[PDB]
């Protein structure tokens, strides 16, 4: 969770709107065990 | 050196001795001679279980016995030559005749499901070995018929099949196993897949947190780290061929390790992952006799 | 020279006449988690005086009539002391325990008492609908009775089908009116994972069963108490957020 | 290898503006600004990152996890903020 | 290089772009209490990752026409995690605080906050009463507030009839919305005694004066809070009991 | 080793350098000659109180300075000879006429009764010392008459008198002085009897647990590692001798050392025990001027 | 901004233990995540009458 630790404090004439881009990945002990089939992707027939 | 008790401790917290070693016993024991000993205050028959401990009156420091070099082997009673002969597990009935539309069959693995081999694997609490399977398939009058079948496994997480010829039968990342019915079984290798440490048959406890309710509450003893997916097969094919199918799965268990033993069950079971019975019916481990001092 | 006997943990000391032994359970001590078999990586945390200590929990009368009781670990310690406070605080949780049960009597009472820790206690359902959606489960209260403890229903088959025939193979001990009265068990962390939760999953359970029922001539004591205590030892806990009590 | 966390996946926010989680100027103080779970083989922000979308060809993961916050307002607003992690237990937290 | 700044203890971490200094209180660190020191004889507890991180209290709006605020330690602390626990667990306790305070406001803004630690900063009943059994006294949560802290009535006498203008003598820092936007400071602990109680007195309290008060052209953002947040450390604590609350 | 994040800490956890180390200083500061610098980067005026630590721009970095072998003296400024001198700290006043039949006088002790050295000694927080008493008695008038006193000391716990010639005067074990009144002032050396480590005038909290009230906190700051006792005083006789007779008590701090100094009180004061005030009239430190430019 | 992605490893943030971590990385590398067949396509032969 992100919570607001004070405010987002702004001078007049400037936007009081602004974003974040938040971005996820992976640390240097990251594993992984047994493949699978993903379940993303759907096809019904053959892509003629 | 400031402060010393915090350093007396950390540098007397190391491995403790805890002498219980084993020796490599490659036959049974022997016994050697004893001859008639009238003595005071040494006394091998008298014991006491109150310590928790089982008695340990040998033969030789009882009666007067000669000495035999006992040759018996005991190779036949280590775990790993006890689970080494593979057993039923489960059974698939895949009819894919014309009422039946469905043209797939889909079983949960969990070989808690036939007792043959639950009343074994279930004298130990924490178990970790590898497996060898066999699927034997034939049809439901026992005929082997020439039609190609396809075993999937999907773990955990991976879309399970929905038609006979669905997508996900593509198997481009599970592993699957394609033969014929009018072939030797198929048998592959499977890996201790565990996430934990060890297989456990018994969770005493809930996978989750939150309340828990006291009328129906079937999610008690369920770990997680049992269930290891699902096993779908199919056969080969776009229409249905009409037949009545019947997979039986035989599991091997191979470089075995068992731990924490458990008494082995007495009541007869009644449902597949929870140990139910009934307190009507308490089946006693032992037959009734006459009398007590009748033996038979 | 043998009858006598003095534990000590913490602040915590237990004295005894006539309990003759400690079983040392798989004859191995309660030591904390090697980092060979770490998997949080985050430091956990050692009171080891705040927590290891022997907690008394309430007593059960034995009866004339009764059929034996049981307690899930570390259940019974999850409102009760610092251990209490560390065990609704923190996710992962690791340590052995000590037992030890009481109950005297005069040289004029008999009967045996069989004390003994069930790793992995599951309880079991006792009905015959074998359908798995109208099956009878054991409610929350009765698989995690907590401080109180519960009592059995049929201890003949440890209200989980096995025998308690059997159940000699565990780390156990017998309380003998005649020649003990206490027994007591150090039992290591005995669980298939380094660490692990102290609300949801209880590592093992202690059974105290009457086997040779209470039996005195008129004029004794009738209240003739059983008393558990229990102390941590080599305890850890990792993983801290808000409480959460379960 | 970072990438971006669709964080605000709610409807009405179409296109763009998933990967943006908006900050404001909060009257009221020990206020909450976003939240999401930490399961990449979950569904919701994790299933558009890289990791998320390769932990799903696979059945278990372990390791640690990184999640970086990178601030796109002007230059002259100023702010703090608490990125809180917890382990799991209840649901997520009423109060900071 | 020297602005900005990473502090870190137990689990927790506060990051810092524009304060520059740590002021340790008195050029001492908070340390155990040595052997040569310690009066009390049984072991004490020290967890060192469940109390040793930063708890983060409530926000308070600086108003326009702001007087101050003051809070108590470790009062704040005597209800929320296991140092709370622990605490209201035991009898004798001893730490350090690592105190963190942020106030940040943009570059337009203008004002400056005095953050100080007053060691036994004993609270006086304002009323010109000079007989003791008349005299005003402040109430017990006008002088312990808790974790909500309480506010100023007059501070140019600290509420304690010392003047404000000397008060820098403390360990103290400034809060100036120029140059830097949040204060630290490293206290150990300071007392007459190896240990002390946790629930009836309190080492020092803290002090947040707004000296110039705040500023600001129309249009820019009204709601400025002040954040604060404080790291026990090396604590130990001792003489385990049931928990008393006060 | 087998878990040594607990080993890395232990041995990492010793004394911690906190180097603030003073010098033996003699005699205040000289200086050195210094000419004109005229250099970038280098700026001793330019400082930063928002750092809490005080400006250290010397006279050289900032005016060109001659050098001056300053031989004054700075003893006069150590707290030894700063609390060296004797002052008043309680009067007592025994009034053993026909009208007041009690013959004895009690003093709680307590120095918070006078501001003289209440001031002095309350401008630092924690203070361990000795304590030197000088008791000077006279009569109402100021004269002196032969007339012997007896001062008893009673510590906490001791019965405390009860009449002229009661017993608890015995003094078989609690230290007593006789003493006439044409006689020098006595004096005595009291040594640091507090069963803390140290005197603290300043106790924020209570002295007991329990639920504490908000409308007469009266027990609020008051520290009994302070109270030392109590002071009673009489004139050994068996029938009152008229006259009235005043005891002043002065009392010399001597191996004083003092700890955590606090800021020197504004506001007058109100009460002994407690640090109370009045918001109605705030005595602000400095006195009032016309205007702001212009310094008189 | 710099295009380099967060180098804040776990030790740099909070207080850890260490673990002699002994989990497999094998299982990743393309040569194991390619090594499993899958369909490609399929051919209808209709060598009937019509
Ligand atoms: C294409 C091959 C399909 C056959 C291989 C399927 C994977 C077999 C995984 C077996 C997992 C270990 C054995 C299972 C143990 C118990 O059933 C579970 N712990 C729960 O009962
Ligand atoms: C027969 C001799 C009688 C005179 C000696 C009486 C004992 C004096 C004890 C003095 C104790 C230290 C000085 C007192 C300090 C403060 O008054 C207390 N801390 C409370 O105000």
């Amino acid at each position: 969770t992100l919570w607001y630790q004070t405010n987002y404090v702004v001078p007049p004439e400037t936007p009081g709107e602004a974003y974040i881009i938040a971005m996820g990945a992976a640390q240097d002990n990251f594993t992984l065990k047994i493949c699978k089939d993903t379940d993303e992707v759907t096809q019904q027939a053959v892509l003629q | 050196d400031p402060v010393e008790d915090i350093i007396h401790d950390a540098l007397s917290s190391t491995v403790r001795r805890a002498i219980t070693s084993g020796q490599d016993v490659n036959t049974a024991a022997g016994t050697a001679p004893s001859s008639h000993r009238l003595e005071t205050g040494r006394v091998p028959a008298l014991q006491a279980a109150e310590t928790g401990a089982t008695s340990n009156a040998t033969d030789e420091n009882m009666i007067e016995t000669r000495c035999v070099m006992n040759r018996n082997g005991v190779l036949e009673a280590t775990i790993s030559h006890f689970f080494s002969r593979s057993g039923l597990v489960g059974v698939v009935n895949l009819t894919d005749g014309g009422t039946d539309t469905t043209g797939y069959a889909v079983w949960d693995i969990d070989i808690m499901g036939f007792v043959q081999l639950r009343r074994k694997c279930e004298m130990f609490t924490y178990m970790r070995f590898n497996a060898e399977f066999t699927f034997v398939t034939t049809t439901e009058n026992g005929e082997a018929r020439p039609f190609m079948l396809q075993y999937m496994y999907v773990p955990p997480g991976a879309p399970k099949p929905t038609g006979r010829d669905a997508f996900q039968w593509q198997t481009a990342t599970n592993p699957s196993v394609f033969v014929k019915l009018t072939d030797p079984p198929a048998q592959v290798s499977v890996p201790f897949m565990s996430p934990a440490s060890a297989y456990q048959w018994f969770y005493d406890g809930y996978p989750t947190f939150g309340q828990h309710p006291e009328t129906s509450n079937t999610t008690y003893g369920q770990c997680p780290n049992n269930m290891m997916g699902t096993f779908a097969v199919r056969v080969v094919s776009r229409v249905a061929s009409q037949l009545k199918l019947q997979t039986r799965v035989y599991m091997k268990l191979k470089h075995v390790r068992a731990w924490i033993p458990r008494p082995i069950r007495s009541q007869p079971y009644l449902l597949k992952n929870f140990p139910n019975y009934d307190s009507s019916k308490i089946t006693y481990s032992a037959r009734d006799r006459a009398s007590i001092k009748q033996a038979n | 020279s043998d009858r006598v006997a003095q534990l000590t943990v913490g602040n915590s000391s237990i004295t005894t006449q006539e309990a003759a032994n400690i079983v040392l359970a798989y004859g191995e001590w309660p030591e904390y988690c090697p980092d060979t078999d770490a998997t949080a990586v985050d430091k956990p945390t050692r009171p080891d005086v705040s927590v290891n200590r022997f907690y008394t929990l309430d007593s059960k009368m034995w009866q004339e009539n009764s059929t034996g009781w049981y307690w899930k670990f570390p259940d019974v310690l999850n409102k009760t002391g610092v251990f209490g406070q560390n065990a609704q605080f923190h996710y992962l949780y690791r340590s052995g325990f000590c037992l030890h049960v009481q109950c005297n009597a005069s040289k004029f009472h008999q009967g045996a008492l069989l004390v003994a820790v069930i790793p992995e206690f599951v309880l079991a359902g006792r009905g015959s609908n074998t359908k798995p959606n109208e099956a009878p489960h054991p409610g929350f209260n009765t698989t995690f009775p907590g401080t109180a403890g519960a009592s059995f229903n049929d201890p003949y088959v440890l209200d989980s089908g096995v025998p308690l025939s059997q159940s000699l193979i565990y780390p156990h001990q017998w309380i003998n009116l005649r020649t003990n009265n206490c027994a007591t068990i150090i039992v290591p962390y005995i669980n298939a994972v380094p660490f692990d939760s102290a609300i949801n999953h209880s590592n093992f359970g202690l059974i105290v069963v009457p086997v040779s029922p209470l039996k005195y001539s008129s004029g004794a004591t009738t209240a003739i108490p059983i008393t558990v205590t229990i102390a941590p030892l080599n305890s850890e806990f990792g993983g801290l957020r808000q409480a959460v009590s379960q | 290898v970072e990438t971006i966390l669709e964080v605000n996946n709610t409807t009405d926010a179409t296109g763009l503006n998933r990967l943006l989680i908006p900050v404001s100027a909060q009257n009221k103080a020990d206020e909450l600004c976003a939240a999401f779970m930490v399961d990449p083989g979950r569904i919701g922000p994790w299933q558009s990152t890289l990791v998320g979308q390769i932990c799903r060809y696979y059945t278990q993961w372990s390791g640690s996890l990184k999640v970086t916050f990178m601030f796109t307002g002007s230059f002259m607003a100023t702010g703090k903020m608490l990125i809180a992690y917890s382990p799991p237990g209840s649901a997520q937290p009423a109060n900071r």
